[PDB]
RNA sequence: UAUCUGGUUGAUCCUGCCAGUAGUCAUAUGCUUGUCUCAAAGAUUAAGCCAUGCAUGUCUAAGUAUAAGCAAUUUAUACAGUGAAACUGCGAAUGGCUCAUUAAAUCAGUUAUCGUUUAUUUGAUAGUUCCUUUACUACAUGGUAUAACUGUGGUAAUUCUAGAGCUAAUACAUGCUUAAAAUCUCGACCCUUUGGAAGAGAUGUAUUUAUUAGAUAAAAAAUCAAUGUCUUCGGACUCUUUGAUGAUUCAUAAUAACUUUUCGAAUCGCAUGGCCUUGUGCUGGCGAUGGUUCAUUCAAAUUUCUGCCCUAUCAACUUUCGAUGGUAGGAUAGUGGCCUACCAUGGUUUCAACGGGUAACGGGGAAUAAGGGUUCGAUUCCGGAGAGGGAGCCUGAGAAACG
RNA sequence: CCGGUUGGCCGGUCGGAUUUCCAACGGGGCCUUUCCUUCUGGCUAACCUUGAGCUUGGCGAACCAGGACUUUUACUUUGAAAAAAUUAGAGUGUUCAAAGCAGGCGUAUUGCUCGAAUAUAUUAGCAUGGAAUAAUAGAAUAGGACGUUUGGUUCUAUUUU
RNA sequence: GAAUUUGGACAAACUUGGUCAUUUAGAGGAACUAAAAGUCGUAACAAGGUUUCCGUAGGUGAACCUGCGGAAGGAUCAUU
RNA sequence: AUCCGUAACUUCGGGAUAAGGAUUGGCUCUAAGGGUCGGGUACGAUCAACUUAGAACUGGUACGGACAAGGGGAAUCUGACU
RNA sequence: AAAAAAAAAAA
């Protein structure tokens, strides 16, 4: 109150950090930055909970100090800053490159790849407008205004970037039939090409998507993720590919692979 | 409505920004500004030809539509460019499992494109604080 | 884990209550108490009072350092290692504690800002500022204080202080330096009729006002007011440019002026490199800091819909002096009776208004349960409110701040 | 007619599964007088489209775009959303258990790896299928519906001339 | 560019009354409950010794009496 | 004099100018409230009054400025009243 | 179809 809020308790943060509800009353509050807080892995939690390559925020405030890690190919020598979704990490020692997606189950997960993989990056348009000076210019989900784009680009569409420039390499508009990635509900995790979407004019278009075992689900416009086209995605995907197994065929799998 | 001798009051009421150049002679005798609201309601022929005012009408004044979109019937016209509404509905107890009638009288308010009488049913859209209590305006009729 | 028992009678069967029984992260208490783990804890009555001591301060390679401080660099004669104090910048509005107020108020879930502000981040983003703008100028770069400190003192005493003497800045404070083209205006002069001209000035961004474009379902012809693109001047005519939203006077752009005139780097560290007409010549890296606007993020403020305990031994309430609405204006960051002026007479109510009470902050949830349910919830999370009671206000992005 | 779930010999695999099967069970479509909104467009779709047994050419949604329109609810199904913690609850060594969300596996020399689910979470509000139940409206001094027609009145207007 | 200053809005706090609400004394009065082997009688329970009861009005030391109308919970389910 | 506020009790009519309070000048302005005439088979021209409300300015906080002009309340005995 | 009142309580 009286202004912002600069604390953040355990119980707080979302579920998906898996933080324990011991260890303290208190969890890092995300500073600010492209990524919205309630979706955001940050750095110290993606290195001691996820990674162990830490025991302690002191230990990671000396890595970034040294300067180990960079972000989008930056730096970013910050304890707290907001890591989202399709976020390309890169650390020069161990040759690492990390993409921040999601699981099945909604939680960031651990997806390694490669540098050529890790020299680009995808973002969806959140919009498009008329700077100063009749510059158009868009805006995407990670905070980056990027200008003089294809006219053929319009809103929910995903760009293709470059990573060193902030320059768009390519793009995909939004149609039936489009590979997509979900940001965002109960729905989390899945990958789904499109069948159709509907319009509601007023508000939250919704949109019917089947995985490739014809299980039907609806999200919102807000929620969804374009990423290629049948078959073909424009990334690397992890394990389980966005398929939302059931919990019987889940621990039947497990019970085969013990 | 009924076209209330317009320029009544002591202000020059005329729409913001719209200036016909008297240099220039010509059919259209008025520029008159108006749009459409979307959502697929007309906009009436009464609104685009008439010569009221109403800052406050979604068709020819400066506001927007925008939130909800409900519906009740006419119970006071008393006012000026304003109206009540009755929205009654049912209401689960589920102790007994069962409900109870309610309502709530709702003012709205109304351009003088529409023609009203207490009874008529009628559909509304949330605009902007309007006055102290008004947060909606009128958006069409469905009765006589 | 869907259970009953004793007691009205001389005895009987019922109603009906009393007592009994079980549990309580519901408290207090008596007696007792050897171990391991986990762990609530001045909330209830007095949101009553408070001794004392702590609880918000803070630096790097990178704002200012002659400490008459420490060190020794020895690369250094301007400085250049460390480094108290003080200036500056940030923060101190987070957090923590309590539940007194508060009953459509808070709050929950759910909407909206096409009705608004936003430090910090993150990403983008100023060639246009020499003003008779041909000597008017420092642009290898302009000026003045002032702390700290020296020393003189006041006070009984306070995180009290004055006078006197210096000195710095990312402190204050002005002020220049870069294209070109194109379009407008005026316009000398040649003068023509087809009529043309040299030359001058203006043209960033920001604020304010006004005006314009910001669109379009379909196809052809008739002439003309004037010829327009060029002509084989018959008239070939195309080319013409327009994004978004469900929807705007949207975004954005353009003209005319306005502004007591904003912003457009007089800053700092490390590296010191290339070209030579070898001059302290011209170029040149990796950073930190700072700045306009947009967007984003952190939010904030208002806000739609539905829902809250008990009371009729409260039934009519509001409206003088704002109550419901309208118009215009002021104020606001911004909508709006938020306030003012004028006008109309409206608004709520037996579907319980208004009023009163609460031993009432609301929820998430706790206890107990066959099921339905009843009771509770100050309290480890979210949102509110408050700092002995009230009102007010500077600072700042942010407070009606209370360490 | 279509095709789904259970079944059922077969077990043609070695107490797991197939496919042709008698039945039931639920879904979709067609015709029975049964519009069960269509205007403009394109995929023309499935196409009389047939080239000799895989070819040169049917009807707009099955793909969208926009349009005129478009009776109202209640109820119910599904879906989303209902912060975490709590609640029930899967797995798992806290030495059991309360607890906790960790842990386990190797040649332990270099390392590999499952995880940290799921369910409820009123009511209100959003989207969707149904269309019984209960209400609501319609065409009766027909200013009623279709509409190839027939004047006309008003409104708007691109392409070109 | 300080002291100071006019006017304005916010308006604490005080003074006086007005009202509301909660407790608190109060001579005396009139009830209730309980205790008590008190006094006066015996109104009611049986046809309770005048059948009870209701409403109403009046009266009397007290229960209670009486008048009008009603009821059976009566002491009559009954006289073709 | 204008505005506000008004108890018990009550024969419901009163009590009640209850009680109790505020304001009041002058000057300059504003607003509202009217009449008579004009219209083929919404107005406009003219005329003239005193009433009410409000806002600035001003004064040695004064203003029903002299005159004029009620003291009130709680209770009792008594007679109803004029 | 004159009259005929009272009997502490406890079990």
């Amino acid at each position: 109150a009286r202004g912002p809020k600069k604390h953040l308790k355990r119980l707080a943060a979302p579920h998906h950090w898996l933080l324990d509800k011991l260890s303290g009353c208190y969890a890092p509050r995300p500073s600010a930055g492209p990524h919205k807080l309630r979706e955001s892995l940050p750095l110290i939690v993606f290195l001691r909970n996820r990674l162990k390559y830490a025991l302690n925020g002191r230990e990671v405030k000396a890595i970034l100090m040294q300067r180990h890690v960079k972000v989008d190919g930056k730096v970013r020598t910050d304890t707290t800053y907001p890591a989202g979704f399709m976020d390309v990490i890169t650390l020069d020692a161990t040759n690492e490159n990390f993409r921040l997606v999601y699981d099945v189950k909604g939680r960031f997960a651990v997806h390694r790849i490669t540098d050529e993989e890790a020299s680009y990056k995808l973002g969806k348009v959140k919009k498009v407008q008329l700077g100063k000076k009749g510059v158009p210019y868009v805006v995407t989900h990670d905070g980056r205004t990027i200008r003089y784009p294809d006219p053929n680009i319009k809103v929910n569409d995903t760009v293709k970037i470059d990573l060193a420039s902030g320059k768009i390499t390519d793009f995909i508009k939004f149609d039936a039939g489009k590979l997509v990635y979900v940001t965002g509900g109960r729905n989390l995790g899945r990958i789904g090409t499109i069948v159709h979407k509907e319009r509601h004019d007023g508000g939250f278009d919704l949109v019917h998507i089947k995985d490739s075992l014809d299980n039907t689900f609806v999200t919102r416009l807000n929620n969804v993720f374009v990423i290629g086209e049948q078959g073909k995605p424009y990334i690397s995907l992890p394990k389980g590919k966005g398929i939302k197994l059931s919990i019987a065929e889940e621990r039947d799998r497990r019970r085969a692979q013990q | 409505s009924t076209e209330l001798t317009v320029q009544s009051e002591r202000a020059f009421q005329k729409q913001p920004h719209i200036f016909n150049n008297p240099k220039v002679k010509t059919s259209k005798r008025t520029k008159r500004w108006y749009k459409n609201a979307g959502l697929g309601f007309k906009t009436p022929k009464t609104a685009i030809e008439g010569s009221y005012i109403d800052k406050k009408c979604p068709f020819t004044g400066l506001v927007s539509i925008r939130g909800k979109i409900l519906t009740g019937t006419v119970v006071s016209t008393k006012m000026h460019r304003t109206i009540v509404i009755r929205r009654a509905y049912l209401h689960y107890i589920p102790k007994y499992n069962r409900y109870e009638k309610r309502h709530k009288n709702v003012p709205v308010h109304v351009s003088p494109a529409f023609r009203v009488q207490v009874g008529d049913i009628v559909t509304v859209g949330q605009c902007r604080p309007i006055s102290k209590t008004v947060r909606f305006n009128v958006v069409k009729v469905s009765a006589a």
